[PDB]
């Protein structure tokens, strides 16, 4: 699956 | 002979973070249709905390598990789903987090 | 104006009980079958704690709900199940159990 | 339902 990370 | 002292297993914790022009101080991942970021569990978990940034103050650690978000809850949320519920929630972000003893 | 400090809303701990002649100074209410302590919950509750006996300077409170005692599951246990399970528990009775904040 | 306390 995607391995997915968003830094906010 | 010693005995086990009192442990904390798991907590749920209610944390509000003030945000800064600079953003939360956070960085999440996993989420429904991603890789796990622990075990096969799918949620949405913190997976950095800038040193000292408002997530850090107020006491978000890396590994908690995000379970809701000014009272939005974060159950079956795909990644973007969670990236939009934080970032569109304005100066107090208040989290209910999972936390585990590592 | 004032932001809500970190709260922890909910606990798992894991709490060894040193027993003594007396008992482990405990009572313990609800069970499968039995009225619910709390709510419409029927698990295994402790009902009162006797000042400075062992339970107390384990850390048990009044409220905790009994989640497992040395390796064995309540989940489902009628109330004498429960009896059964911490008056055969022997010296050190090691108990996790589940907290809200009051 | 019955109402059931044990003190140990």
């Amino acid at each position: 699956d995607p391995h997915s990370e968003t830094a906010l | 002979l010693l005995i086990e002292p009192a442990r904390i297993e798991e907590e749920e914790l209610t944390l509000t973070i003030l945000r800064q022009t600079g953003g939360l101080g956070i960085s999440i991942a996993g989420g429904k249709g991603s890789t796990p970021y622990k075990g096969d569990d799918e949620g949405i978990f913190i997976s950095r905390v800038s040193e000292e940034g408002p997530a850090a103050r107020a006491g978000v650690r890396v590994g908690d598990k995000l379970l809701e978000v000014n009272g939005v809850a974060l159950q079956g949320a795909e990644h973007h789903e969670a990236v939009e519920a934080l970032r569109g929630a304005g100066t107090a972000v208040q989290m209910r987090v999972w936390r585990e003893r590592m």
